[PDB]
């Protein structure tokens, strides 16, 4: 889910 | 009092300190295996916070498209929206949405700004002060245009995405009159680059607290000074709140601020609440009623009335995307 990816 | 906003993380919400403005984020369409199911963007959700009503309006215009992770603030009665992640990846667009209208229908506004814009990026801070948004860090792309700060990637998007991403620690200054963006010079040690992490403004400190660099979620605070452009790291008294991303900061007074959930390093969805005292260098756990109820990816805005109003966001752990249980509860604090 690139959505919530980097958090 | 049937009408009520499906439950979401990852949306923006903004406040005049009567009404509360909800936009956009994600939840799942279980039926259909979907788990990155955008909201709709033509819809604006406002709740009414002396009746706790909520009232649904179709807006028109240059619709953004549907996005989790933008950075919204309402300013004077317009709201501003940059960033985020839509079906097709991160952006670095601007809408307005003017509510000073006596129009029946509301209508965002696509600004076309000036200036070098930030890369395009989700899940950041805004801080306000004297007609200009001035913006910090984030998650997106390697930043394409000349750019003062740092960018380190994210390992794991070399394989687990389509194309490399990374975070910044990225200062934007947008003037709202002009659209025209552009970059102080900053001095002081800023901090590192990180997305999801929290900020808030009193007075002419922007405060940043927490957030995600590559295999950390802090619990470091700083400020920078909006007049001087000095960054400031501020070590506190004594016990801090744990390392945490996707968690809120709302200023409640001209000497607090005001911390709930997150997420920790672990991955440990967080319901507890704190407050940070500017004046005394100190934070202070908050008693709560909600402590079954932890939340991350949820917003915080402050009434007029002494309150911290909570919504939305994910109860459990949002990596396990089939088992996301996203929330439309309204979680008030008395502060």
């Amino acid at each position: 889910n690139d959505c919530s990816c980097g958090g | 009092e049937l009408a009520c906003p499906a439950e979401r993380s990852g949306h923006v919400a903004v406040s005049d300190g009567r009404h509360m403005f909800v936009w956009g984020g994600y939840k799942s369409n279980q039926v259909r295996g979907l788990y990155d199911f955008y909201l709709p963007r033509e819809e604006l959700w406002i709740y009414n916070m002396e009746t706790g009503r909520w009232k649904k309006i179709n807006t028109e215009g240059d619709v953004p498209p549907s996005m989790s992770g933008s950075c919204a603030v309402c300013v004077d009665r317009v709201l501003y929206l940059f960033g985020g992640h839509h079906s097709r990846g991160n952006t670095n667009k601007f809408y307005m949405l003017d509510s000073r209208s006596t129009d029946r229908v509301l209508q965002w506004e696509r600004i076309d700004c000036q200036g070098i814009p930030p890369s395009s990026k989700d899940k950041l801070g805004v801080w306000v002060y004297k007609n200009k948004l001035i913006f910090f860090g984030g998650y997106g792309y390697l930043p394409e245009d000349k750019v003062l700060g740092t960018f380190e990637f994210d390992e794991t998007s070399f394989w687990n995405s389509s194309h490399p991403r990374g975070w910044n620690d990225h200062v934007h200054i947008l003037d709202t009159e002009t659209f025209t963006w552009s970059q102080p010079i900053t001095t002081g040690k800023a901090p590192s680059p990180r997305a999801a992490h929290a900020c808030a403004t009193v007075g002419n400190r922007g405060f940043v607290f927490g957030g995600r660099y590559r295999d950390a979620r802090m619990n470091d605070l700083h400020y920078l000074n909006l007049d001087t452009w000095e960054w400031n790291e501020l070590i506190p008294q004594g016990i801090c709140p744990v390392g945490r991303s996707w968690h809120s900061l709302t200023p409640v007074s001209s000497d607090h601020l005001f911390l709930f959930g997150g997420f920790t390093t672990d991955k440990q969805p967080l319901s507890d609440a704190w407050t940070y005292c500017i004046s005394k260098n100190e934070w202070i756990q908050f008693n709560h009623p909600y402590t079954e109820k932890p939340r991350l990816w949820h917003t915080a805005c402050a009434s007029d009335e002494g309150e911290v109003i909570v919504f939305g966001g994910c109860a459990n752990n949002l990596l396990v995307h089939h088992r996301a249980a996203h929330s439309n509860e309204i979680l008030i604090f008395s502060v």
